[PDB]
């Protein structure tokens, strides 16, 4: 029962202190050999080591986060707590933390946190605009969705009856603003003799629209 | 070798 | 400092098949490197530490190799489960270092891309602005180029492009390209082209319209 939880605030602005909660469960930093790691990767990128914290109270750092870093344990509470002075927005990613498994011949990190996304930007909460895509066998349309903060958003077609040939697009940022496309590939037939419309939902906005497609 | 503090180890 | 290098950065494969992943050390690491597997949207898990030695849950078709600064994952007869991404790191002299990641991935036939291209919307129109989408959809392999091109000429400022991971179903990849203008310089030009070029063909696929 080694288990790992990151806690966070999700999302912040540039220049702000980054303040990360480990709480763990399962071990101890008060036996040898063990130690906590932060680790984070940026959305489809590689991973990177942050800093750790030891049993024994020992830090180690990221030279080239050495100095915006700051780590602390709580024993007792089973906690490690992580800060991260003057956040600019390549500190966008999400953020892991491990058991790290430490000794003279051996290290590891054999169990992780579920990992904990971490959002830094200026933007406000936007909801988004969503625009038709209108133009053999088949027709594609599609939906375009445009201008929204934060991620992320939900596109479904026909309330969810159409499910095969639909591509939903990986959001990609434009101004501090995310912006995504849906396809939907059908025969030429069903449209546009039926309906076909996209469904569109952006929680933390609390924006849910369907928008139908006229040729 | 083993590994000691510079490989960040104690 | 101390840098993993590690290739191939994507790799395509069957089930049953043999293969290796490389990791190279700018320095000697004296066998501290361990491997992580990653599948898509989780958190990564142990493979292999201290170079060669299995972490608990894996299966003996996994072996790792290698000392000095050439290491090597090599996974026997692959099976469904074993696609996804895989990382080397070491924990020799601080930093530690990752490796930049290998994508183990489904093999199949090539595939033509199907391209279609959309007019920005009246409803955008009306708002300020004007995005032209391009979609190349369900072509393997992955490697593919677009072409913006305004009244005959390429154009690459204001281009945004965005791909799907390989698709679940049919082991297929998909792109969106979007060309943002704002309105006024969207209507001061007639001719609007999307090219797509994949070694599936020599001469590439142009979808293209005008404003009218």
């Amino acid at each position: 029962q080694v288990t790992l939880k990151e806690s966070g605030p999700g999302i912040l602005q540039p220049s702000q202190t980054l303040s990360l909660t480990c709480s763990f469960s399962g071990f101890s930093l008060s036996t040898s050999n063990m130690g906590v790691v932060w680790i984070r990767q940026p959305s489809g990128k590689g991973l990177e080591w942050l800093l750790h914290i030891l049993w024994n109270d020992g830090k180690f750092y990221n030279p080239a986060l050495k100095s915006r870093l700051t780590i602390s344990k709580d024993t007792y509470n089973n906690q490690v707590f992580l800060k991260i002075a003057n956040v600019d927005t390549a500190d966008t990613a999400t953020y892991y933390c491990a058991r790290l498994f430490t000794t003279t011949t051996s290290g590891y990190f054999d169990v992780w946190g579920a990992g904990t996304t971490v959002t830094v930007s200026s933007a406000k909460t936007t909801p988004p605009s969503v625009y038709p895509l209108a133009p053999n066998s088949m027709v594609t349309l599609g939906c375009l969705v445009k201008g929204y903060f934060p991620e992320p958003v939900t596109v479904t077609w026909n309330s969810g009856s159409l499910s095969s040939g639909v591509h939903t697009f990986p959001a990609v940022l434009q101004s501090d603003l995310y912006t995504l496309s849906s396809s939907v590939t059908v025969p030429s037939s069903p449209r546009p003799s039926e309906t076909v419309t996209c469904n569109v939902a952006h929680p933390a906005s609390s924006t849910k629209v369907d928008k139908k497609i006229a040729a | 070798k083993l590994r000691g503090v510079l490989q960040g180890h104690l | 400092d101390i840098q993993m290098t590690q290739s191939p950065a994507s790799l395509s494969a069957s089930v049953g098949e043999t293969v290796t992943i490389t990791c190279r050390a700018s320095g000697n690491i004296y066998n501290y490197l361990a491997w992580y597997q990653q599948k898509q949207g989780k958190s990564p898990q142990l493979l292999v530490y201290n170079a060669k030695t299995l972490a608990d849950g894996v299966p003996s078709r996994f072996s790792g190799s290698g000392s000095g600064t050439q290491y090597s994952l090599k996974i026997n007869s692959l099976q469904p489960e074993d696609f996804g991404s895989y990382f080397c790191q070491h924990f020799w002299d601080t930093p530690w270092t990752f490796g930049g990641g290998t994508k183990l991935e489904i093999k199949r036939a090539d595939a033509a891309p199907t391209v279609s291209i959309f007019p920005p919307s009246s409803e955008q129109l009306t708002s300020g602005g004007a995005s032209v989408v391009c979609f190349l959809n369900n072509f393997y392999p992955k490697d593919i180029n677009v072409k913006w091109k305004i009244d005959g000429s390429e154009r690459q400022n204001g281009v945004l492009n965005s791909w799907t991971d390989q698709d679940s179903k049919d082991s297929t990849y998909s792109m969106s390209s979007t060309l943002t203008l704002t309105k006024d310089e969207y209507e001061r030009h007639n001719s609007y082209t999307c090219e797509a070029t994949h070694k599936t063909s020599t001469s590439p696929i142009v979808k293209s319209f005008n404003r009218n």
